[PDB]
């Protein structure tokens, strides 16, 4: 109608590259970045902070809330991605579909008795970003919301999961966690823990009672279950609870 | 009767000359049917040296296709191979600015201390190649990450090119079925023409001979043979009329 | 002599028979006249005819190529119309480019800053440790300082995000406008080969009207006139009036005309038999007869 | 004088034979469709002539 610009035309191979040549920015790799630098800053404050100094909470606070914001703004990035891949994926379908213009058809267009799909209209309709499915909790969060608690008290139980109170209705009776084993008479070194038993060991000795044996039980008590060497995982809760408690014991 | 036979030989002349007339109508029938075959079978040919050309155009896209995949296969393991290599990279570039950082914190608490001489310069001195190692595999890191980062985003536009290429491909052998489709269409018609050939010929045969009419000299237009044949036919007419009974019974009644 | 006055009367029939004969060739030669003294009606309505189509022809194609002509500009208009939002698509990814690598630089710089930060915090612990072999102001004030960065870098998480949609954003629109290029060079020069094979037929339409004139039969006419005005009407007219009558009855005007010559040219074919004689015969058969009495 | 003006047709009388349709009507891309089988001619059939030359031929010999 009046000037000749058709809202919309078929996709066309040398349009075809520019299409395939459009890409999302990937910022997996800055996100990795930001991720690392959180992380070791939240690693570097865990003994930064003097022993004698108390207050750390509004600190772990802050970081907390903008480790959160972080996980969100990664949920959302993933989010606009997997949109995008699915709009070019639409997009592309929808123009293989449609007809190519030679003659007259380019006129139907034109006219607007005849439409094509357009990107721009396709990203503006396309739904917003959710932050669905994404669960907002790492290891790195979880020391970071226990090592207040950790600060205060070598010894300490924040997990809720058996009941949101405490470990027991209100009575947690769960004594206290020595960073010296009693089978070894030294700080864990090496400090491991099992996904299924969910206890932390030196390895030192646990090598050896693996040792001639596929699978052995737990030796702690409270759980039955029979674990290999490749189970157990490295576990920086144990290291932080013993390096505050030296830090403590020194100063 | 031996007479009327003598007027059937001189109005027979005539009758021969039309029969003759009639035959050389049909072979002309024949040899314009037969040159519309040829210009037909030309067009076809066309048409198939066109169908050759995409034919050969696909078999060279096709080629660079295969070419472009095997070079995508072999650059997937080349990249996931620059992708370790710039991960050892990046850990050896960790570890040379984690030795430059203890080793300047080094010399800046000598030099805190300081604020011995001997012994600072000389660390100083041995600090500096440290420091140009650590230079050297930033700048060995940082080129090798922006030669993966565009060899990754020239890959992917390569891929995407080798799909679009699948899909022009895909779109040229649509074209060339509907060409063979159109090529059957034009055999089966020239199948039926051959066949109106063939009757054609066989009639010719029938009526006297094809190949004994191409002798003799008519005009070719068809109109000037139609005029001729009516002329031909107006002339047996008005000899019939003459004789009064029809030259077929008139011989039969000589026999 | 009254045996020949016998034959005299056989043949005074085949004698009728020639002069009959040639009393029709004079109305064929007549009836040839009609229309060779005058224009030749086939030829004059044949020539009308293919004149008028080739005109009407001609006409539409003229038509459709002013059409196309005047059709033409808006597309060169467009075609500039979009080199324009060329530029502006090459505008528009500069600046994208721009503002990313702005975006880049700029949290590679707080990612320095923020390495920069944790080597002075590490420099500030390696001088505490050998301080235990203002400290803790100064470490505060470092906390302080990289919790602000880590809060100025959460800001820069998502503007990295928005840099990154306004990237995309407005550039699948200058994608789209560079496929309306890439469509509108194709179709512009798919309708410049159609126009051009439109004036091509409409040069053929303008040479087949220029030879439907001044044609051979053309030259034979104006001379046909000149020799219908040497007799003007009389008997012509009369003769002309009775063939338009027939004509016009006969509902045709070339299938009647071929009819009728093919018709008298077969009547003509039978013709002039023993007409050497006519007035002799009649003579001699007047005085035998005459004779006869005596 | 009249006769000549009747015979002559006025360019004006018909629309110069205007044809159907603003611009010439679609065809099939290939669309060929020989046909032709027959070019003019016809008329008198050739089954009674070819057979009437075959007997003019026996004349022939039979006058021989």
């Amino acid at each position: 109608n009046d000037n000749p610009i058709p809202k919309s035309v078929p996709l066309h191979p040398k349009s075809g590259k520019y299409f395939h040549n459009l890409h999302a920015r990937d910022l997996s790799n800055i996100y990795q970045q930001c991720y690392k630098q959180i992380d070791e800053t939240i690693n570097q404050l865990v003994d930064s902070t003097s022993p004698s100094t108390i207050g750390i909470e509004e600190q772990v606070a802050d970081i907390t809330s903008t480790y959160k914001l972080l996980s969100t703004y990664e949920s959302e990035s993933n989010s606009f991605d997997e949109h995008i891949k699915d709009l070019k994926k639409n997009f592309k379908q929808s123009s293989d579909a449609c007809p190519q213009i030679d003659l007259s058809t380019w006129d139907k267009y034109r006219t607007g008795e005849l439409t094509a799909p357009k990107l721009s209209e396709l990203y503006l309709n396309m739904p917003t970003p959710e932050p669905a499915t994404m669960v907002n909790n790492t290891d790195t969060l979880k020391i970071l919301k226990v090592l207040p608690y950790i600060w205060n008290d070598p010894t300490c139980v924040i997990p809720d999961l058996q009941n949101p109170a405490d470990e027991d209705d209100l009575q947690i009776e769960g004594g206290k966690i020595e960073l010296t084993c009693p089978i070894t008479c030294k700080p864990y070194e090496a400090p491991l823990i099992s996904r299924k038993c969910n206890h932390v060991f030196d390895r030192d000795g646990i090598q050896n009672y693996l040792q001639g044996y596929t699978t052995r039980d737990c030796p702690q008590a409270a759980c039955s279950q029979v674990v290999s060497m490749r189970d157990f995982v490295r576990d920086p809760i144990m290291e932080l609870r013993c390096k505050i408690a030296k830090m403590k014991e020194s100063q | 009767a031996k007479k009327l036979l003598r007027e059937l030989n001189q109005t027979s002349d005539l009758n021969e000359r039309k029969m003759l007339l009639q035959a050389k109508s049909l072979w002309i029938d024949v040899a314009h049917n037969t040159d519309a075959c040829k210009n037909l079978e030309n067009e076809i040919s066309g048409i198939q040296q066109k169908v050759d050309e995409v034919t050969e155009k696909i078999r060279n896209r096709q080629e660079k296709i295969e070419r472009y995949t095997s070079d995508g296969t072999t650059i997937e393991a080349q990249i996931d191979a620059k992708v370790i290599y710039v991960n050892e990279k990046d850990s050896e570039h960790q570890n040379a600015r984690e030795l430059l950082r203890d080793v300047k914190s080094r010399f800046e608490k000598e030099k805190s201390n300081q604020a011995l001489g001997l012994k600072i310069e000389q660390i100083a001195q041995e600090a500096q190649p440290i420091k140009e190692q650590y230079d050297s595999t930033k700048l060995a890191l940082v080129e090798a990450q922006d030669e993966l980062q565009q060899l990754k985003e020239d890959i992917n536009s390569r891929q995407s090119k080798i799909q679009k290429y699948k899909d022009d491909t895909i779109y040229y052998e649509d074209k060339k079925k509907v060409y063979l489709e159109n090529i059957k269409k034009i055999e089966v018609n020239v199948a039926a023409l051959k066949e109106g050939i063939q009757r054609q010929i066989q009639n010719a045969c029938a009526f006297c001979s094809k190949e004994r009419i191409e002798n003799v000299d008519l005009p070719d237009t068809q109109e000037e043979i139609k005029r001729e044949l009516d002329k031909v036919s107006r002339m047996i007419q008005k000899a019939e009329k003459s004789l009064g009974l029809s030259q077929e019974e008139v011989i039969a009644l000589f026999e | 002599k009254k045996a020949k006055i016998v034959h005299l009367r056989q043949e005074s029939d085949k004698l009728r028979k020639s002069v009959e004969s040639l009393r029709d060739f004079q109305n064929k030669k007549g009836e040839i006249e009609l229309h060779s003294q005058l224009l030749p009606y086939v030829k004059v309505k044949d020539h009308k005819e293919k004149l008028n189509i080739y005109k009407e022809e001609y006409e539409r194609a003229k038509a459709n190529l002013r059409a196309i002509l005047k059709d033409k500009k808006p597309f060169a208009n467009t075609k500039k119309t979009l080199e324009n939002q060329v530029e502006e698509l090459t505008e528009k990814c500069s600046l994208k480019t721009d503002e990313f690598l702005k975006a880049k630089e700029k949290i590679n710089e707080i990612f320095e800053k923020l390495n920069t930060i944790r080597d002075e915090v590490i420099k500030k612990k390696n001088q505490n440790e050998y301080y235990r072999g203002d400290i803790d102001d100064q470490i505060q004030q470092l906390l302080l300082k990289q919790r602000h960065l880590l809060s100025k870098m959460a800001s820069s998480m998502k503007s990295l995000k928005n840099c990154q949609k306004e990237l995309i954003s407005t550039q699948i629109l200058q994608f789209e406008a560079q496929n309306m290029d890439v469509s509108m060079n194709d179709v512009i020069g798919f309708f410049n080969e159609r126009e051009a094979d439109l004036k091509s037929q409409y040069e053929d339409k303008k040479k087949f009207v220029k030879e439907a004139r001044d044609t051979p039969e053309f030259q034979s006419w104006m001379r046909e006139i000149r020799s219908y005005d040497q007799d003007t009407k009389e008997k012509l007219n009369k003769v002309a009036e009775k063939y338009e009558e027939e004509g016009n009855f006969n509902l045709s005007f070339v299938q009647d005309v071929l009819d009728k010559l093919e018709s008298e040219i077969a009547m003509v074919n039978h013709d002039e038999s023993a007409v050497t004689i006519l007035d002799q015969v009649t003579a001699e058969l007047r005085e035998l007869e005459h004779t006869v009495p005596q | 004088p009249i006769l000549k003006r009747t015979i002559i047709s006025k360019r004006k009388a018909p629309s110069n034979n205007e044809d159907e349709e603003i611009v010439k009507t679609p065809r099939k891309l290939v669309n060929y469709v020989p046909l032709k089988i027959f070019n003019l001619g016809d008329s008198f059939d050739d089954t009674i002539t070819t057979t009437v030359a075959k007997l003019q031929d026996l004349k022939k010999e039979i006058l021989d």
